[PDB]
């Protein structure tokens, strides 16, 4: 119960599955350049307006 | 967004409830708008209605996360009468984790989220108490 | 239709048939004898007995025996002059500036 | 500062939002790029002509010059697509994803 | 951060002040290590081109050793020159500003208070 | 070899965290730790409050 | 490609980089950047393939957007300052526009959406030239204007770059996308320390260039662009497996290899400014980078994959390719730790 | 008995387009190994 | 320490320039010469450590560990010279070179005066063990054994290094001959709490602590036995050296913070003894016994009394020798039967009497039979833990039952009973095997006569 | 080595060396068409030379001592066991065909290097454009499966796009009955098992799909069996042809320089032969691969490079 | 005569190895001359003779 499942679950397996999900969601891009430049635009709009980095 | 965090930290903790809850809700709403805008940017929605449905879904989820986190911190600090204790923020982090598990319809995700952003909220609280800096200014 | 053509897995090689006098080192008998002589000379006859002789007659580890002898002097002093054996103050109590209370 | 400076920089960011949001055609984006450079050239020339900086008067036109030295390259980067694809739609330009 | 010192006179590998420093001896351990690096590089060339590793191309190994030793000697000269510049600017600024860096009176242990925590 | 593989290597791949397994793991994983922590804790405060007030007999205790 | 025309193209891109290095004028900086663009563009189209055309179009569009943002930043700095000296900037918005321009030129996240496709669509030598020589001029420009750089912006871009590079490298089988995401991670590690001690940035840039050039030279020598062929290299030569193992161990961040030399001292220049949690987070994402590096090493060297019968023919011919300074760059990428204080030559 | 070595199943586990095949990357074919992937009718009329 | 490092770096070409059939003989002979030469480190004084130079020193603590390390290398060379007979000569020299580099990094680890140097080579040791584990194993799970072993340990220490660098910015020097006099008390705060966690967790993983022990059984049931002996006997001691070099700086916050670590170690050593009571593999059983012993060592150094330090060092050395020779026993059994099952090969006393005698001596020295050094260290730790609190002895007492109960049972089903009928390849005792077993066993008995050389830095 | 971009910068143009003699010739046909001397005939009076057909052990002859290597080191295949039982489970037929195909690639690379280096036309036999037809016969007897043909098409598609077709191609037309009688009077006992459907499918795919693609990119002269023994008519057909068909006219100095740079590095030619497409017929086990590689290492003249072996009689290695 | 052809590296190119030996000798001679110039200029610049 303890040595083979739960201690094997809390530290390594949750971290491994979290990185699994994150790396799956990050690199599922379609390769379109319109979406890439839209991402660049919303990045610029977030940095200029919401964050207010020119203070 | 430099004023939302400061207005969150401009009020003493565990003293008044609804203003702190709404400040955390506004921070969650800004984060939800940012992540939903990125999600509709890199991933093409199939339609305008489905895209605004996704935007509203992420906004509602993050707003509920922030509102429940701020609320649970407020009643925890009021009941224990300890403003300088990060255990209230750990309890609020588990409340947010249960909220994330409820809105995402999962349980192991809920427990992992309990642990993870409870530790994150505790790290935020002793960062405020001990004066840690995420972005340290250059000295030497 | 056989996948990934590989030689059959070799059996457990036995050492006592081609050489019944083998000591488990190699196949050449001279190599086995030289390896056996080298390990039994430089492991037992060289490190064990000489190391035991070295650590048996090691020159007064941590001056432990010396820790007797000076102590054998010291009480011999203070049992002849009425001094106490040891004192509760490790250092001189008159050479310390006590902080204010 | 002034008023025409505001108009020119607003034209620049309008053309930037035009470029940064595509509409399924490469050469239209090239036209928006040359519009952004037009706003840059107009702003630089007006800034110099207000400040009486004579010796820097080479910089606008040369800036203009170098823009054409890349703009034709963009045109040279169009027909090659037309030498592989029938048209020049950017939604057809998604081969590099594996 | 030494760029100001390399502000007036640029692109100088060894300036005029670098000649007043003791040069590294040829028996410096760092120079021997860099020579060993060159010998290992020659061994890697003997290995990757399917040649004998310890006999083929002694001219190549000697060239590698000589080039490595040459560039290592010059880089070590630049290194100790820069460190001497660092310490000299250090001592110049610590002579120059005594108001912002005062002296300390090292107290004895007969009066400084310490708290003893028992281990039990 | 089938039994030795089923004893260890075939526990996690056919494990699904439900109420029973998580409840048993929480009961047998953090319970005795908390119990021993509290027992040893209150023993430590009792021993310390006995020894600072001089009530604990430490006449001959010089080896520690 | 004509050898004389190729030599002229290479002299053009090195001349553009040198012009960016040596100029004390913003217009000459932009001219050198334009020459760099216009000379690197045909390097990618040496093979005349549709993948190369797609990569060239993406690169040209992104670098053109960066160049126009750089020009707007230069004009704003001129209008608020009245001169052209390459020094600290006199406006926060000009600093914003130049930082976005340099981030777009470098490929730092979230502007990382062009580096992996551009690296994948081009051959190995063009990828070497890109990922090495395009990371010198923007680093020089950031070295020049570091008084005016906003701290929060560059630190956020750095941590986003390292996290995004690690998470991207966790899920790619192609070698070139692995190289691109590793380059993003090294970019974030290198630009996080820019405001505290730029000599650390230069040292990490030099070590990253040496290691990346070593790895691309090994890939060119083995003529492999896939993980499976890289595993199949064990039958052709064992020495190639030994060098790929030691080099990919070096870029992981393990002692006593040279790749532990920069990153550790990055912490040595960030704990002095009392920044504690940021090097810890970047070390954790460096462990993620080490994880995908470890998976790749398991693929190529530590386990010998099954081969085919054709490679026996390749046993009858030695490698006649030209490995440009391969042992020297491998040695510098592996055993540079005992010469750690040599970074003082970069002051 | 001897050391285990990778078989064709391990090597084809490493042979995918992406490391972890998700719901989207199912039609992503691997790239090629060698890195290689209406004339106008005019009527000259009578007029 | 140049009189032992230069012999290792000069034996490196000797194993590279040796003939095709005299690699083992030359390496064993010259390593035994280095082992005899290493006895000169015992020039110890009751007040001052033998400080050789600026960056090398060796007190009464690290000298037995060094002697164990360069006595352990020839035993590993003999224990790994059977199955590598069919391996290619270049890869044989690669394996021997990996072992030599591991010894060199280990001896440079224990004598590093600066803590940064100690850390740098303490995880320069990580590369050769990872290479040996992943390459020269015998199962598929060795690939997984290269992950859990690595990504645990580094994840404990990449914080720690930062903390060490912080001390370089706080004290001004991380030298251990300086920090014995420049040490300041640690106040009670969250920042000092996280500094203590960062300075503790790396060697807590490397012991391993219970909960973080999952890398130990997964990296032992598949290793080549040279790797198994270096992992069990000397590689786990880096945590102990980390304790006895780091705990000087972490006072007095360690006293009122190490409560959950001690609770975890005690109840996890109870759990791992119970897991030893129900195991099916020899290697996993020995690994879990090692987990129990290192949890005991964790408690011993965490309570920080002088008697506990004596017991911790003695238990460390004795457990290293005992676990190495137990792994030699398990390797002989796996060589003869080509499996790791305990219940498969039974009743070997009817066929192999001398291996039965070595089994009996191993089991007797495992359960701390007096007057062996294992009993000396275990008894000293028992008395120190009784001095920490009374009730702890109950939490010891059950373990001292259980640590006997499997220690004979692991013997009995492997040695006593009706022998398996369908197994007939049980060869008699090779002289190399029994020579290795006696070379493991005789120093363990000899050190009982003169224990004062292995009783820590404060005897 | 001997050639590179510096030589092309120095002025080494390959179009200087190819005169009207430099015509690349290959002769191909049925199994026993009688072309075995005929191509050599084109060698012995046109100022050319003709290497023999790419066999199993051609690479063993062109490198090293020239003594053909054993089966274990090179090929691991047998034409005779293929002739006895072509439906074997281990896929010996596909292994033999793939080794022959790689041998043909190496042979064509060597011939093209000779043509681009000396300006001399080279006579060949069954060039790389005319091997797949044999595999088509292999598909029409049930001898191999679909996946192996897919692998062969992938290999050919990735290795043939960088090359050029020859100048002229000579075909000898022999009927199936005549070549069958010739095979029966050959007298070799290991080739008494050829089926008639083998040669029928060879000729069917030979005339059906090979002619309507080879006739455009090169020049093909369809001869006959009785006139194949007439050398004078063939050579008079050779000298009086118009060289206007194919890509042999739109090839400047830089294209042939790139071709020579690709060709003279043999591992560049053979890089795509062993693509990582996993097939049960071709995949060799890792233990067997290591054992065979170590066995090939200890062969004389193969432990090191071609001029760095002290066991074969090389001097001044320490100065080389 | 073992190999069927003449390998390009089967004969010692005396010009290449002569140039390598001359370059190594020149580098060594320049190194010792530079070291001597540095050491006596150091003793001149401080008068520590
Ligand atoms: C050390 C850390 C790493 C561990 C691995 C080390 C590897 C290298 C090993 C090198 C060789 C060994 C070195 C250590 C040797 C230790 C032993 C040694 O030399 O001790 C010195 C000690 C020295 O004795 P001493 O310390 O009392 O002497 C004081 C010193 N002088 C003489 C100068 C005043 O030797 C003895 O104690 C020997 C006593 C006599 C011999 C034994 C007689 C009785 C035998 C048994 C009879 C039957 C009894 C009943 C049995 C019932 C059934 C069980
Ligand atoms: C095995 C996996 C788990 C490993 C756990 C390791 C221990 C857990 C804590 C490690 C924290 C990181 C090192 C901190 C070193 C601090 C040294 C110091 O003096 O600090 C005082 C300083 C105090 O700040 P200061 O010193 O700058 O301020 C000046 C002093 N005062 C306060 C008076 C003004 O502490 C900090 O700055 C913050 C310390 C806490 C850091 C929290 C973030 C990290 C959280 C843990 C992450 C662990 C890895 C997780 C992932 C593992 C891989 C998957
Ligand atoms: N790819 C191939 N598949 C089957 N047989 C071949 C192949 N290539 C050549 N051969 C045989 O090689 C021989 C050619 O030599 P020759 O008889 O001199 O023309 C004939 O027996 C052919 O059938």
């Amino acid at each position: 119960l303890l040595d083979l499942i739960w201690l094997e679950t809390i530290l390594p397996k949750t971290i491994s599955l979290a990185q699994m999900k994150m790396s799956t969601t990050i690199t599922s891009q379609k390769g379109l350049i319109k979406l890439y430049f839209l991402s660049f635009l919303i990045t610029i709009l977030i940095s200029t307006t919401l964050l207010n980095f020119h203070e | 967004a430099k004023t939302l965090l400061h207005q969150y930290w401009d009020i003493p903790e565990g003293t008044e409830c609804h203003r702190k809850t709404y400040a955390a809700t506004s921070i969650g709403g800004a984060s939800g708008l940012v992540v939903s805008a990125y999600s509709v940017a890199l991933k093409t929605p199939t339609s305008f209605l489905e895209g605004v449905a996704r935007t509203g879904r992420y906004t509602f989820t993050a707003a509920a996360i922030g509102a429940i986190f701020g609320l649970t911190s407020c009643i925890s600090a009021q009941v224990r009468e300890k403003p300088d204790d990060p255990l209230n923020y750990l309890i609020g982090g588990c409340a947010g984790g249960l909220t994330l598990g409820a809105r995402t319809r999962s349980y192991g995700i809920g427990a992992a989220a309990c642990a993870y952003m409870g530790l994150t909220a505790a790290l935020v609280k002793m960062g405020q108490l001990e004066g840690w800096k995420v972005f340290a200014e250059p000295k030497v | 239709t056989l996948r990934w053509q590989e030689d059959p897995e070799p059996e457990d090689e036995n050492l006592y048939e081609k050489n019944p006098d083998s000591h488990g080192y190699d196949k050449d008998p001279a190599v086995d004898v030289w390896n056996m002589r080298v390990v039994f000379f430089f492991g037992f006859s060289i490190v064990l007995v000489l190391g035991s002789t070295f650590v048996a007659y090691l020159p007064d580890y941590r001056m432990q025996e010396w820790a007797r002898r000076e102590a054998e002097r010291l009480v011999k002093y203070r049992e002849a002059h009425g001094l106490p054996l040891m004192e509760s103050n490790c250092f001189d109590p008159s050479k310390i500036q006590l902080p204010e209370d | 500062m002034s008023l025409v400076y505001m108009n020119i920089m607003m034209a620049f960011t309008v053309s930037l939002t035009g470029l940064l949001m595509y509409r399924s055609h490469l050469m239209s984006s090239l036209l928006c790029l040359e519009g952004m450079m037009l706003s840059l050239f107009i702003l630089a020339t007006l800034m110099i002509l207000n400040s009486h900086f004579t010796l820097a008067s080479m910089m606008p036109i040369i800036l203009l010059v170098f823009a054409a030295c890349e703009a034709a390259l963009g045109l040279s980067l169009l027909v090659m697509v037309s030498n592989t694809y029938g048209t020049d739609y950017v939604q057809n330009l998604n081969l590099l994803q594996c | 951060m030494m760029t100001g010192r390399q502000a007036r006179a640029p692109l100088q590998f060894l300036p005029d002040e670098a000649r007043s420093l003791p040069p590294p001896k040829l028996t410096d351990p760092r120079l021997a290590y860099i020579g060993f690096l060159g010998y290992c590089s020659g061994l890697i060339d003997n290995a990757i081109r399917r040649r004998p590793v310890l006999s083929a191309g002694l001219h190549r190994q000697f060239l590698y050793i000589t080039s490595f030793v040459f560039v290592g000697y010059y880089l070590l000269k630049r290194q100790d020159y820069m460190y001497a510049v660092r310490d000299h600017d250090m001592f110049s600024y610590i002579k120059s500003h005594p108001e912002d860096f005062p002296e300390k009176d090292k107290k004895t242990y007969r009066e400084v208070f310490e708290e003893f925590h028992p281990v039990r | 070899i089938r039994w030795t593989c089923a004893r260890s290597a075939n526990v996690y791949p056919n494990f699904r965290p439900n109420t029973k397994t998580s409840l048993l793991g929480a009961l047998f994983g953090i319970g005795p730790l908390i119990f021993w922590y509290y027992v040893f804790k209150t023993d430590r405060d009792r021993k310390e409050k006995l020894i600072q007030e001089g009530k604990l007999d430490r006449t001959f205790n010089i080896s520690y | 490609m004509n050898p004389i025309i190729l030599i002229i193209i290479l002299m053009t891109v090195m001349l553009g980089t040198i012009i960016v290095m040596i100029s004390t004028h913003w217009l000459l900086i932009w001219i050198g950047f334009e020459m760099n663009m216009l000379a690197i563009i045909p390097i990618m189209m040496k093979k005349h393939n549709p993948r190369a055309t797609e990569a060239s179009t993406k690169y040209f569009l992104t670098q053109s957007t960066a160049s126009m943002l750089l020009m707007m930043a230069i004009i704003i700095n001129l209008m608020f300052s009245g001169q052209w000296t390459v020094m600290k900037l006199f406006n926060p918005m000009a600093s914003m526009l130049m930082t976005m321009a340099l981030a777009m030129k470098l490929g730092m996240a979230p502007f990382h959406f062009w580096v992996p496709e551009v690296t994948q669509g081009i051959p190995l030598s063009s990828g070497l030239i890109l990922l090495t020589w395009q990371k010198l001029a923007p680093m020089s420009v950031l070295y020049q204007i570091l008084p005016s750089i906003n701290l929060d912006l560059i630190l956020t871009l750095s941590i986003l770059s390292i996290t995004i590079g690690g998470w991207g490298g966790l899920n790619q089988t192609q070698l070139r996308k692995i190289m691109a995401y590793s380059s993003i991670a090294h970019m974030g590690w290198m630009t996080a320390v820019l405001l505290y001690n730029p000599t650390m940035t230069l040292l990490n840039l030099i070590i990253y260039i040496i290691m990346t050039s070593t790895m691309f030279t090994l890939f060119m020598a083995n003529s492999t662009t896939t993980t499976l062929s890289l595993s199949h290299t064990w039958n052709k030569a064992p020495i190639m497996t030994i060098l790929v193992l030691i080099t990919l161990l070096s870029m992981g961040g393990l002692p006593p290899l040279s790749g532990f030399m920069p990153k550790w001292m990055i912490i040595q220049e960030m704990t002095k400014n009392d920044s504690i949690i940021l090097p810890t987070l970047m070390a954790i994402t460096a462990l993620l980078n080490l994880y995908f590096y470890m998976r790749l090493t398991y693929s190529t060297a530590l386990t010998m994959f099954p081969s085919t019968n054709n490679m026996k023919m390749k046993w009858q011919f030695p490698t006649t390719k030209r490995m440009t300074l391969l042992p020297t760059m491998t040695v510098l990428s592996t055993m540079l730790l005992p010469l750690t204080p040599i970074l003082s030559i970069l002051e | 008995a001897r050391q285990w070595q990778p078989d064709v199943e391990w090597a084809e586990q490493y042979g995918g387009a992406v490391m972890y095949p998700t719901k989207e990357t199912a039609h992503w074919k691997p790239p090629p190994w060698n890195d290689v992937d209406s004339n106008l009718t005019l009527n000259f009329g009578p007029q | 320490m140049l009189k032992y490092i230069i012999p290792t770096m000069m034996l490196m070409p000797l194993t590279w320039l040796s003939k095709n059939s005299m690699i083992w003989i030359n390496t064993t002979l010259h390593s035994l010469l280095i082992s005899l030469t290493s006895l000169l480190l015992l020039n110890q004084f009751g007040d001052n450590s033998l400080n050789f130079s600026l960056t090398f020193f060796s007190d009464s603590l690290s000298t037995p560990l060094l002697i164990l390390t360069m006595w352990l290398l020839p035993l590993m060379l003999m224990a790994s010279q059977h199955h590598l007979s069919k391996e290619n000569l270049a890869r044989k020299k690669l394996f021997i070179s990996m072992l030599i580099l591991l010894q060199l990094f280990l001896i440079m680890t224990f004598t590093a005066t600066e803590l940064i140097f100690f850390y740098i080579m303490f995880e320069a040791t990580l590369v050769p063990t990872l290479i040996i584990i992943t390459r020269w194993g015998n199962q598929t799970e060795r690939l997984n054994a290269g992950l859990y072993f690595l990504f645990y340990t580094l994840a404990g220490s990449l914080p720690l290094l930062v903390a060490l660098i912080y001390i370089q910015n706080t004290m001004g020097s991380l030298n251990f001959l300086i920090l014995q006099y420049w040490v300041q008390p640690m106040p009670n705060s969250w920042s000092n709490t996280f500094m203590w966690l960062a300075c503790m967790m790396a060697f807590m993983v490397k012991m391993p602590l219970y909960g973080l022990h999952l890398w130990l059984p997964k990296a032992h049931v598949e290793a080549p036995i040279a790797g198994s002996m270096v992992l069990a006997a000397i590689l786990l001691k880096l945590g102990g050296y980390g304790m006895m070099r780091i705990t000087l700086l972490l006072n007095p916050i360690t006293d009122f913070m190490a409560y959950p670590f001690i609770m975890l170690s005690l109840w996890g050593m109870i759990m791992t003894s119970s897991i030893c009571l129900r195991q099916t593999d020899l290697k996993s059983l020995i690994a879990y016994s090692s987990v129990s012993h290192m949890a005991l060592v964790i408690v011993a150094i965490l309570i920080q009394t002088p008697w506990s330090y004596m017991g911790a060092t003695a238990l460390m050395i004795a457990h290293g020798l005992t676990s190495s020779m137990l792994f030699c026993l398990a390797n002989s059994n796996y060589e003869r039967v080509h499996s790791r099952t305990m219940i498969l090969a039974r009743g070997l006393q009817t066929l192999l009497p001398l291996m039965a005698a070595w089994w009996l001596l191993a089991s007797l020295t495992n359960l701390a039979l007096p007057p062996s050094i294992n009993l000396i260290g275990e008894l000293f730790v028992v008395m120190s833990t009784f001095s920490w609190s009374n009730i702890t002895i109950i939490l010891m007492g059950l373990n001292m039952v259980i640590t006997a109960l499997y220690s004979l049972y692991m013997l009995i089903t492997t040695q006593r009973g009706k022998h398996t009928h369908h197994i007939n390849n049980i060869l008699p005792s090779f002289t190399r095997e029994n020579a290795l077993m006696s070379l493991h066993m005789l120093p363990l008995l000899l050190l009982s006569l003169n224990p004062k050389i292995i009783l820590g830095p404060l005897y | 080595l001997q050639y590179g971009p510096l030589a092309y910068i120095l002025g080494e143009k390959t179009t200087k060396k190819m005169t009207e003699n430099s015509k690349l010739i290959t002769v191909d046909g049925n199994i026993c068409s009688g072309k075995s001397k005929l191509a050599k005939e084109v060698a012995e009076k046109l100022g050319l030379k003709h290497f023999p057909e790419a066999g199993i052990h051609y690479a063993d002859s062109t490198t090293g001592d020239g003594k053909p290597l054993p089966v274990r080191f090179s090929g691991n295949c047998s034409l005779e066991k293929f002739y006895d039982d072509p439906k074997s489970n281990d896929g010996n037929s596909y292994r033999l065909q793939a080794w022959l195909y790689a041998s043909r690639l190496l042979q064509y690379a060597d011939a093209l290097e000779h043509l681009l280096s000396t300006g001399q036309g080279v006579v060949l036999e069954r060039s790389i454009y005319s091997d797949f037809v044999f595999l088509e016969a292999m598909y029409r007897q049930g001898f191999i499966r679909k996946q192996c043909v897919d692998h062969y098409n992938q290999v050919k598609k990735v290795t043939v796009c960088e090359y050029l077709p020859p100048h002229v191609v000579i075909y000898v037309d022999v009927p199936v009955s005549e070549v069958q009688s010739r095979i029966q009077k050959k007298g070799n006992p290991h080739e008494m098992k050829i089926t008639s459907a083998y040669l029928q499918d060879i000729e069917n795919v030979y005339k059906g799909t090979f002619l309507p693609e080879m006739s455009e990119k090169c020049e093909v002269l369809q001869y006959s069996a009785w006139e194949a023994e007439d050398a004078e008519k063939v050579v008079e057909d050779i000298q009086y042809l118009k060289y206007d068909k194919g890509p042999w006219l739109d090839q400047d100095d830089r294209k042939l320089h790139n071709l020579r740079m690709l060709v003279q590095d043999k591992l560049e030619v053979l890089n795509y032969t062993s693509i990582p497409v996993f097939l049960p017929e071709v995949t060799i086990g890792a233990h067997q691969s290591d054992r065979v590689f170590q066995e090939f290492t200890e062969l004389p003249g193969r432990k090191y490079r071609a001029g760095y072996n002290e066991d074969v009689g090389d001097k001044w290695i320490w100065l080389k | 005569k073992f190999y069927i052809q003449e390998p390009p590296h089967g004969s010692p190119n005396w010009l290449k190895v002569g140039l390598t030996l001359g370059t190594s000798a020149f580098l060594w001679i320049y190194l010792i001359k530079q070291h001597n110039e540095d050491v006596l200029e150091y003793k001149r610049r401080n008068g520590l003779e």
